[PDB]
């Protein structure tokens, strides 16, 4: 079973989005009142699962074949990769990383979206990927389309796929957004405004990687994701 | 100051998480291995409990597109780490309300005791990350059982929070299901009642 | 008795920290949310009371000697001196200053801490001083320690001395806290931060006065006190 | 436009204030002579009065750690800013709520009237300055008695409050402690009540 | 035995103190008036002592426990962290760090020192700590005060802890001193001034380090050690 | 050009240097293992000798807060950097003059032949690294024996000093301490008669 | 930190310092009334001494235009702040040494025993301050007597010299002139012997 080694960095809730954002229009119901509690790191909070033998079928990384009703999916083909690591800058390898996103026209697979742009019938829109010894990930899929929402009157998600991400504890665990480079939808989403520092918003743009794309083939963008840094305990208790 | 690089900051769950995460709630087709709310199978040790409850927005409306993580010791009070579908428990599991289940569930132990870093007790608990579109940031809390009355009351970690008022809204409240025990653990996310959330 | 002929400057409630500041926790559930209700000042607001004739004991500004159980305090011995003055820069005569602080490594003399920083059994951490004839104080004291405190998981306050000053009225009385010239911990802290306008944080920053000190004894610090301006009436209902 | 020198910001009193200005009530050696409770010594002129409350909190609970300054005429209706313990009366005092006493207390006269800046009598009344962990700036307030109803009716100060029922708030109401005339006044710093709070 | 298979990186004695810094008062009568002789390295020079087998009591780092008669000492609490490399960045490991420091009043432990602030009965001032094999090391002391000395009339020592480290060479040791990030003594030193370039006194600034703190317990501080350059000798004497 | 990271800056080791490096000498108890002046056991191979001397400063003056740091190989000219108390011999000690010992001194053997790098052979030769209170970078400097004129008249490094009178500074006397061999060394940092310094 | 005005700077007095200050000793005419050598007239209290030197510079040649100003208290132990041409003693004085005169000369008494600021006796003593082309920044100085070596030994500014042989450099020799006793103290600027200088 698990060991209490390690504390992690403290969260830096200004750098992360508040919980009260209002043009983010349902964080209004939704934001809690009362402040949080600290409370110290125990063993709780400083374990996590570990996925290495969960048995991924050859496939999940790939959403341009793990969908497949006979074909391939409509929308530009990339392949979208990085590294997982600390803020120590140390990777971060066997971790979980898992995305899901819309089609090339913005239709998400689900029985609640109603957007009238259609279902692509070979895509499906999941992918898992356990990180290498090195903290590498990488998925291949096709890039997403914007799609309007009910926030204000014309509110457009700019192009986005969800990351969620677990690290080595419940204390790392994150889920975020991946936007692309140059989308001129990205200042004015009311979402990507909920962080409030501009240098923090840029950290979610994936960026155009020419030297990973495949010629004749695909495009391929770079995200590199820096989980709450790691360090062993030190003078504890005395 | 020293500065190390900066986290990766959060953004919401989104209306859609159970596409990517709670793939059957969302009734689209899964895959051979899923994570999900069944965390003992029928012959683990211990205590077999059902927990289940509903989440609040804070005008007292349901939650129904909600999706927690939750994370606990075996009955002997060790954490287990390697996540494997053929183990008789596991110490991770997910799981979701939907608009057809007004209501999460899992399926587990009641935890065992484990200590905090200076050596104290802490009463038994179940951790509880809630994710939703509407939440920028995942919150934080604790799942407490109301028939461990004496250690929930000498737990380090229940006794930071101030008001004695404020340590209810933790405490989840025995109850029976087809014979089965149940606790029910209702989140209020904002407003009277408003459920303690914790920062680590 | 006390006579109505003086109006003080109205606050600049936008240059003080707003009520609300989420950052610092306990502000939360401790604001109003109604607003202020103005009102005209009158005799009951222009007055207050005068500490003169308070009697004040031979150590009451001397906190290496006021608590003393037959020793020194350890720590870095320090003059902190200033003046008070109003808005016009008029000297405030005898008025009443009080302050208290920590020990050398943080530590209050007060039940309610307990903070693994051991008490010093010569500091107490209380001193007066009633302002001369052109608006001086003095005190004699040990420079406080910061000290960890429940907010955020690992927050902490910067070294502090807290002070009350009387002012010529209620309308002037202000409690506030001084900082340490360069302490590296106070654009880290919500209480600090709470005070929107950077200017204004400068303004709690007491300053390294070399020309006060006790050479091969103790160094000295100023921190000058601007309190509402005061003035005669002019024009009153005709 | 003219700008003066800024006032020196506020900063919270902090839990620890009783340390520096209620000596006594943190259980620390007093001085010689203390500012504190007890405005009137028993052969003062005026009707001898107890004035006692609670503070609290948006969420319901009790304020434990505030410090309250009071500043009132005496029963002529004069301001006695002379300080000084041989008085049979002073017009100022301090009081606190301690972990110990959750409620204040202070031993005073019922003050005389006297006029706004324009000849128009005022109610009689207290000032009171409210300082705690949590108020960034002090909280000022007046204190008036529900049997001067003819008077409230007509304070300048007090009808330049909107609303009729936010007026309430101001209003002490007698009672009796030890069968000693006694006024109750509670302050809600928050919510629903909330205690009118002045700027000037 | 010790072999000649290193080099080191010369000097550069415009970047250390000059011996002759005439504002340092001391250095008057101590500094040469010959310059200094140049010579090759030899084995005597590129070997020096390996402390990996000298016995460490298990507080010899940890100086809030070392000297102890019955307490804790008082001041803050603080970590003092960091890593010795070299000047190509390689890390120093099993080296020798050696510490010395005033209380928290300034006052050394030394019958030489008369300065009135007290000693503290549980602080001593003296730790060792041997170089992990990443080049780490760590102590845990309190922060030492300030002291008055006698150069000019009224000159005092910012806050500061005496370090010896010894590398893998005798061309390498070296003994300096910390400083501690934002206190405004620094720049009135007449012996940090000792030191020309700006630059090189910014080496000697330890940096606050809220990443290694231990909430609730003890801030921290970072200071990296940079050591001479070692290289392979090449195409020597042919 | 190329330029690597900056070593940090040497800073003088100040009047307390005992207090962290020669413990029993500042009279504050010692820990059980000490680096001090002994660097022979009495078993040791070797001629055992006995080195003593003073510094003077550059009025004439003594040093008596110096701090000394000497490395030399052992009788069979080989150095032996395992420092360990058990040894028979070490080939580093430290030493120190106090107001107390204006002197300082260091129990070893004289030690063997060693080559320079390009294999000429130096004569016998202790290295002293020099640390006080006035002295912002340590000052290096080495001991040579007058008994070995031969040797010196050939050594590679003594050779490099193109004065010869300034050659002699580094040529400790032969003597007798309590009728036992030692050598005397003294040092002048500045003046008639300084001491010949290097850099490496 | 908080920075003062600056204080004007210091320039050497210059060759023609006589000029200004020593109108005599450049023999052009006077005033009605000049500062001079003689401090006291020869009815004042205390025991007559005459007080002479010489100035050298570091090659050891003699500075012959000088001029020093004396401060000392009167037999008493007490200051004398009033100058006045017609008191018996003053306590301040000039005197210079000229191309006709390569020696200066004071006429006063021994002075007095003043305390330190903490209470502590001084040997008796006369401040000097010395100004001349060359030096930019004029030096202080303090003349103490040779027959007053128990005095000298436990004054508390003398016993912060370091280093002794220093403290002989302030120490003037008696001798007598034509039978009125006198004391001579050369002053050496640079060099071999240099006198003492202090701050302050
Ligand atoms: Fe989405
Ligand atoms: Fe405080
Ligand atoms: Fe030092
Ligand atoms: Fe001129």
């Amino acid at each position: 079973p698990a060991q209490d080694n390690s504390r992690f960095v403290i969260r830096d809730r200004n750098w992360h989005p508040k919980a009260l954002t209002p043009d983010y229009k349902t964080s209004i119901a939704r934001s809690p009142r009362q402040a949080l509690v600290s409370i110290p790191q125990s063993i709780s909070e400083t374990t996590g699962p570990n996925f290495s033998h969960l048995g991924f079928g050859a496939h999940d990384h790939d959403l341009l074949l793990n969908f497949n009703n006979g074909g391939l999916p409509i929308g530009e083909r990339i392949i979208v990769a990085g590294r997982v690591v600390d803020q120590y800058g140390k990777p971060v390898p066997n971790t979980l990383v898992e995305m899901w996103q819309a089609n090339a026209g913005g239709r998400c697979r689900h029985k609640n979206d109603r957007y009238l742009a259609p279902l692509d019938p070979n895509f499906g829109g999941v992918g898992r990927c356990l990180t290498d010894s090195d903290g590498y990930y990488s998925f291949r899929t096709i890039k997403p389309g914007p799609y309007p929402w009910r926030n204000g009157p014309n509110d457009w998600r700019p192009a986005h796929i969800h990351f969620g991400i677990s690290g080595p504890s419940i204390a790392t665990k994150l889920i975020t957004q991946l936007y692309f480079e140059g989308d001129p939808l990205i200042p004015m989403c009311p979402i990507v405004k909920s962080i409030a520092n501009p240098e923090a918003v840029q950290q979610l743009i994936a960026k155009l990687d020419m030297n990973n794309a495949n010629p004749m083939d695909c495009l391929a963008y770079r995200f590199d994701i820096v989980l709450r840094g790691q360090r062993k305990t030190h003078f504890e208790n005395c | 100051p020293i500065e190390l690089l900066p986290e990766t900051p959060s953004q919401t769950a989104g209306p859609y998480v159970h596409i990517g995460l709670a793939l059957e709630a969302a009734g689209n087709p899964t895959r051979d291995q899923e994570i999900w709310n069944r965390l003992a199978k029928p012959d683990a040790p211990g205590e077999h409990i059902l927990l289940l409850g509903q989440v609040y927005d804070g005008n007292g409306h349901l939650v129904r597109d909600s999706f927690l993580e939750v994370w606990q010791a075996d009955a002997n009070g060790e954490y287990q780490d390697a996540y494997n579908l053929e183990n008789a428990f596991n110490s991770f599991g997910r799981t979701a309300t939907t608009f057809d289940a007004g209501e999460w569930t899992l399926h587990t132990v009641k935890p065992g005791v484990v200590n905090n870093a200076a050596g104290v007790p802490m009463a038994p608990h179940i951790n509880i990350s809630l994710f939703a579109r509407g939440i920028n940031i995942h919150l934080h809390t604790r799942l407490y059982f109301d028939d461990e009355a004496q250690a929930n009351a000498k737990c380090p970690v229940l006794n930071l929070i101030e008001q004695p008022q404020r340590r209810e809204t933790l405490i989840a409240k025995r109850c029976e299901v087809d014979g089965k025990t149940a606790y029910r653990f209702d989140i209020r996310i904002q407003g009277e009642g408003e459920t303690v959330f914790f920062d680590f």
